[PDB]
């Protein structure tokens, strides 16, 4: 892929810390005044990219500019719409977890999103929509991750949001008047 | 080629004290020559390519037209001497889409020119030991309105008195040079 | 989990290092090609490798170590090479010019434009390693090229990550060998300069491996080959605990921990005893009743300071392969109850014990026996401040009269370098008596 | 019905634990694959109190097995019941411990604590009425005490109604290894007489002797001193599974034994121990037993209690016999030193009867006491302590981690306190 390349040249000061069995990381270079736009989604294909020591970069520096970077992803939408269903299609089980995680981050961080979202959903749902019940220790199970995903979805999203999400998920239910 | 060095810093690709310096640079002689001779000014060695035609002699980087060049630095320096002659040089780069562009900057030209595979530019300048720079990142935003990524070649045409070609990520002060780029008359 | 990396600054470190990582792929049994036999030991880099090298899935090991040089004659003769094809061509970082011994030369000349280099290497290695609980530094006091280099670098990894350990190794300044009177200069530059960041500091003498070498290895022509197979015993010794299994697992962040009392003086010293000659050990016996007592014997140590001369602070003791905790704490008790060790009232306790299972294997090609107990004994004791004041009076004469500074006032450093490190030495030593008195 | 949980705390705590599953497995007859063949009924019906079922008919240990060191519990795995050990119990850790109790008591923990907490009431709700829990450490082990005063902390306030058994094994007083071993020791020392109920007395050097001893074998394993205590541990446990009139409850024990909530520290006893010759050298009898039982000699736990006097004893026998045998050796030892107990409280044994002997030998016993034997200790770890507090050794490190010196003041304070108490009630 792409971005393991780009990374492996290197252009991104992140730093680190790590010990005997678990996890932690720093950085070099602050983000918010680097940029949100020229490397956010190059970033994102980390997401879709599956290997050590990558991941471990991608799965938590997706989170980190989520806390610290709040009122700028409103024009970067489009953009981090691909590797998203790049990822989708790549169909492994423990990516697909991954995903879910930092999507119901994206969702929940900040305002305005399931409504700039409003033309973003046809893509990115039907896979999940096909996902839904193939199947608390470390929060493993597909199914209830996405019952959780579309929870925090659809009461956020809107007013048609839930039909829309119905008309691609014959089962789905509301969370709003049952 | 060398990828796995570092973009950081300053890269001389050429720099004309090097013994045997043309390695990577493939040479084209026809109706010309190559020499290697003292200035007056610098009253250094440099070195002098010329011929009758311009297009029939022409230095070139990589030597292995296989391979490519591997550079991210939008910024290049040479380091030129005006011998009032008909010279020109192309760069060939790799961009944000994956399609392959060069940019054709002659000094003859009397018009600039954009064809979808490559830009041109005509270039006039003074007399003497002068500079150049430019800006990859810069004209491909401005021209093709995409992203500069990396340089896979770069050919260099006859008519011309040579110091060094450099590289380097931005546009350097005057202080931060080294002595030998600290030119001197 | 659990690895560590290492740097070899200098000249000096890369024979060292060349020996030692011989003797690493050896004992693992691993091939000049860079791959196994038909055995199953390659994969994605999670086996006794795992801490050492990295064999990714194209099957290659990539040792966690940088070599630098700034002579390129050797690097280049070790790229001419053997494991050439394991070393990787840019991880053997090379310079093209020499500080001609001067620690002011390597320390502001040369380094700068090369710990960027070494930087970007460090960090593109940390990126990949998982628990790199420290680092182990081979370099030297009296540096040839290494003293300046390795303290910059030492400077840099210090503030940016003052989390980790970190581990140095240097050939201590021989007391009455020297081919350069500038080596106390440079030398108490590099250890002024490092006592304020340095975490552990060991050091070792070539005299007294000579010395040992016609004591029991029977060597009256010795070699940097046979001195670097000693000193990568030691060292492979060390990290025999991140290899295999034991009756205890011991860690380098015990020995820093348990090790110093207090901060400053962090410089113990090491100690191997059972060396001896193929056929002495054929035809004699060992146990850990002679080997304690030779290890505590006086001549048996790489520094020559008497420990009736001196007294004793820490120790630590590891056994490697067969052996039972009774004979253990007998011997110790032994220890204790003896009148001629000399421990402070501080520690009624002063020791740290180790023990693995593994026994110590042989490199074909060396000059050791086949052992079947083995055990490395680091101390700190009193004995050591004479060294300096060795050094002191040695410098202060030809600082009187200031013989050849004239360099180093070209090169365009000033004296309040020197005017510094006097009294810190200085307060080294008071440091040393009054926490050596009651 | 009534059931223990167990913990395996520290670097010990681990390979104890895995010497003890691996044992009382043995004693139950399930193979290390985990299908058990049908031996004994009663066992079958009473494994209950500490196994669970699983699918197939699969008794997964309920043990909760804590470390920072990933090889010590990976070569537990690799030992021949880690298969029966789950995947799901297995906790590791962010740090190389240092041997640094401030570290796993502040730093380490303050994240681990939440998870191991919520499995350990996932047991809880696995199991359906508790007593409490039982853990295994060392005093001096740094990671065992780091934690083990954390988690039993908790444990206190969410459940103030269970027994917390600790079971810590004590170290060398001739050697201690690590040097700051005194103080870690006596930091966990003060919060384990603040909270805990039951505290085991076990040492190394008694273990040695005791090899010389009998076991007169040169060369063991501290794996066969695991085996030696593991089956004391065993011993002591045989009461609730099994039949026979005897009380098995922990509580029922330690209300006699405890007369003032200021006793902790109880120092283990076990039934015959037999060397080559003596195997067909010796015979199998009441008297002989209990003569040996009460023998410094075949005192393990801490230190001779010769130098003082018994206050509580208590020991359980295990095999087919009768009231009598026990009657007449009381009324005979109570006689024989009817100077070497106390007055304050006579008739200071307290007696169980298991019907169900061992596998492989008839008759055994257990034996648990307090007596005026841990005075040599902590006069010992309160020497040492101001020893080297006098100037502060070693202090730079833990004032790194952020702690001071009054903690120190107050602990050893409280431990000076528990001296008095225990030299003023005995004389
Ligand atoms: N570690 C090591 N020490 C050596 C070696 N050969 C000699 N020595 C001793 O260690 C010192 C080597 O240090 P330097 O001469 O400063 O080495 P350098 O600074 O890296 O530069 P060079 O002059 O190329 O050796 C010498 O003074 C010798 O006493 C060697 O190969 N390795
Ligand atoms: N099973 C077993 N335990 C031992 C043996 N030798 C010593 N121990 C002790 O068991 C102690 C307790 O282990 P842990 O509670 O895990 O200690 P820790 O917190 O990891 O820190 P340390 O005490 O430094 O190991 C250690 O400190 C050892 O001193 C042995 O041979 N076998």
């Amino acid at each position: 892929t792409t971005f393991r390349k780009c990374y492996e040249r290197g252009d991104f000061p992140i730093a680190l810390e790590h010990d005997s069995k678990g996890n932690k990381i720093a950085w070099k270079v602050e983000i918010e005044k680097l940029d949100y736009h020229h490397y956010l989604p190059l970033f994102f294909d980390g997401l879709s990219e599956m290997t050590f020591p990558y991941e471990f970069f991608a799965r938590r520096g997706i989170h980190d500019m989520l806390e610290h970077g709040g009122n700028k992803i409103l024009p970067v939408i489009p953009q981090l719409i691909i590797p998203i269903k790049n990822a989708l299609n790549l169909r492994n089980r423990q990516i697909i977890c991954v995903t879910l995680k930092v999507l119901q981050h994206l969702v929940v961080s900040s305002e305005m999103v399931g409504e700039a979202l409003l033309p973003y959903y046809r893509q990115i749902l039907p896979i999940l929509n096909i996902f839904k019940n193939m199947n608390q220790q470390k929060r493993e199970n597909i199914g209830d991750l996405i019952q959780e995903t579309l929870e925090a979805f659809e009461r956020y999203g809107g007013e048609d949001a839930f039909i829309n999400i119905k008309y691609m998920v014959p089962t789905y239910e509301s969370c709003l008047l049952n | 080629m060398f990828k796995n060095t570092f973009q950081s810093g300053f890269l001389s690709i050429l720099y004309s004290i090097g013994s045997k310096p043309l390695q990577i640079w493939d040479k084209k002689v026809r109706n010309g020559h190559i020499k290697r001779i003292t200035d007056n000014d610098i009253q250094s060695l440099v070195l002098e390519i010329e011929g009758t035609n311009v297009s029939t002699t022409y230095i070139t980087c990589p030597a292995d037209p296989k391979k490519t060049l591997g550079i991210k630095l939008p910024f290049l320096v040479m380091i030129i001497k005006n011998l009032k002659k008909y010279f020109t040089f192309e760069v060939q780069v790799l961009d944000d889409k994956n399609v392959r562009r060069r940019f054709r900057a002659s000094n003859y030209q009397s018009t600039t020119r954009v064809k979808p595979f490559i830009c041109t530019m005509p270039m006039r300048l003074d007399d003497g030991w002068n500079q150049i720079q430019f800006n990859l990142s810069d004209f491909t935003r401005r021209a093709y309105g995409t992203n500069y990524i990396e340089t896979l070649r770069v050919q260099i045409h006859a008519n011309c008195r040579i110091r060094r070609v450099y590289f380097s990520d931005r546009l350097y002060s005057e202080d931060e040079l080294p002595a030998e780029f600290k030119l001197y008359l | 989990m659990r690895e560590c990396i290492s740097i070899h600054v200098g000249q000096a470190g890369v024979q060292i290092g060349n020996a030692c990582w011989e003797l690493y792929c050896l004992e693992h049994g691993i091939q000049p090609d860079g791959q196994m036999p038909s055995d199953k030991t390659i994969g994605g880099g999670d086996d006794s490798f795992n801490t050492f090298f990295s064999e990714t899935g194209a099957g290659k090991h990539v040792p966690r170590a940088v070599f630098v040089d700034l002579e390129p004659t050797v690097v280049d003769e070790v790229r001419t090479g053997t494991y050439r094809q394991l070393f990787h061509p840019e991880q053997l970082i090379t310079g093209k010019e020499d500080a001609a011994n001067n620690y002011a030369r390597g320390h502001y000349t040369i380094g700068k434009e090369i710990v960027d280099l070494v930087l970007d290497r460090i960090r593109k290695l940390a990126d990949l390693c998982t628990g790199l609980q420290g680092f182990l530094i081979f370099h030297s006091f009296g540096g040839g090229t290494g003293s300046g280099f390795a303290s910059l670098l030492m400077e840099r990894l210090s503030v940016d990550y003052g989390k980790k350990s970190k581990l140095e190794f240097a050939i201590y300044p021989a007391p009455q060998v020297s081919t350069a009177v500038v080596e106390p200069y440079n030398s108490i530059l590099t250890t002024h300069t490092t006592l304020e960041h340095s975490d552990c500091a060991f050091m070792v003498d070539n005299e007294a491996i000579y010395d040992i070498c016609r004591r029991n290895l029977d060597i009256e022509r010795p070699t940097y080959t046979n001195l670097n197979r000693l000193i990568g015993q030691i060292v492979s010794s060390i990290t025999a605990s991140l290899r295999f299994d034991g009756a205890l697992n011991v860690d380098l962040t015990e020995f820093q921990t348990n090790l110093v009392p207090y901060p400053r003086i962090h410089f113990p010293l090491a100690t191997y005893a059972p060396v001896i000659s193929a056929e002495k050990a054929y035809h004699e016996q060992l146990s850990v009743a002679e080997i304690t007592n030779a290890c505590f014997e006086p001549a048996n140590q790489m520094v020559k300071c008497d420990p009736r001369h001196g007294k004793y602070m820490a120790c630590c003791m590891l056994y490697r392969g067969d052996v039972v905790p009774k004979d253990v704490n007998a011997a110790i008790a032994t220890i204790k109850t003896k009148r001629t060790i000399q421990f402070v009232d501080w520690c009624p306790t002063g020791f740290k014990v180790g023990i693995n299972y593994q026994p110590p294997t042989v490199v074909p090609g060396g000059d050791l026996a086949k052992v079947q107990r083995a055990v490395c004994m680091l101390s700190n004791t009193t004995a050591i401040a004479e060294a300096w004041a060795r050094l002191d009076h040695k410098f202060d004469l030809m600082y009187a009269k200031r013989a050849f500074v004239h360099w180093y006032v070209g090169e365009g450093m000033e004296e309040g370098e020197f005017s510094e490190a006097r009294e810190d030495l200085a307060a080294l030593e008071k440091d040393y008596e009054e926490v050596g008195v009651d | 019905m009534r059931e223990i949980v167990h913990l395996q705390a520290g670097q010990c705590g681990n390979q104890i634990g895995a010497k003890f599953w691996e044992v009382i497995s043995d004693e139950h007859g399930i193979d290390p694959t985990g299908t058990y063949h049908g031996d004994s009924d009663l066992q079958l019906e009473r494994i209950n109190v500490y196994y669970n079922e699983a699918t197939g008919g699969k008794y997964v240990p309920r043990a909760v097995l804590v470390d920072l060191e990933p090889g010590t519990m990976d070569s537990v795995r690799s030992g021949p019941f880690g298969q029966i050990f789950r995947p799901d119990n297995f906790v590791f850790g962010q740090s190389g411990a240092g041997n640094n109790w401030a570290k796993g008591h502040y730093t380490e923990g303050a994240e681990l604590v939440d998870s191991v907490l919520d499995v350990v009431r996932k047991e809880a709700e696995s199991c359906d009425c508790l007593q409490g829990f039982q853990l295994t450490h060392s005093l001096g082990g740094g990671t065992g005490s780091g934690m083990g005063t954390l988690l039993i902390s908790k444990i206190r306030e969410e459940y103030p109604d269970r027994i917390m058994n600790t079971f810590s094994v004590v170290p060398s007083p001739k050697v201690s290894d690590t040097v700051v071993e005194p103080y870690n020791a006596t930091l966990s020392v003060h919060q384990l007489v603040e909270n805990t109920d039951e505290t085991y007395c076990i040492d190394n050097e008694a273990l040695y002797d005791i090899c010389f001893r009998t076991l007169k074998l040169t060369t063991p394993t501290y794996g066969d001193l695991n085996h030696l205590v593991s089956a004391t541990m065993s011993g002591v446990t045989t009461c609730l599974r099994f039949p026979g009139q005897l009380n098995a409850d922990l509580r029922k024990l330690a209300v006699n034994m405890v007369p003032f909530p200021r006793l902790h520290f109880f120092m283990p006893g076990f039934a015959p121990l037999t060397s080559r010759g003596s195997q067909q050298y010796r015979a199998l009898t009441v008297p002989e037993l209990t003569q040996q039982m009460f023998d410094a000699k075949n005192m393990m736990a801490a230190c001779d209690p010769r130098h003082g006097r018994y206050l509580t004893v208590a020991a359980v026998f295990r095999g087919r016999m009768s009231m009598k045998e026990v009657d007449e050796q009381m009324l005979n030892v109570q006689n024989k030193n009817s100077s070497y107990f106390v007055e304050w409280i006579p008739n200071n044994v307290k007696t169980a009867v298991c019907d169900i002997p061992p596998r492989g030998l008839k008759m055994s016993a257990t034996f648990i006491g307090n007596s005026t034997a841990i005075q040599e200790l902590f006069k010992r770890i309160s020497e040492q302590f101001t020893a080297m507090f006098r100037r502060k050794a070693f202090l730079h490190w833990y004032t790194g981690e952020g702690m001071d010196e009054m903690e120190f003041t107050e602990a050893e304070s409280n431990m000076n306190d528990l001296v008095s108490e225990y030299q003023q009630y005995q004389d």
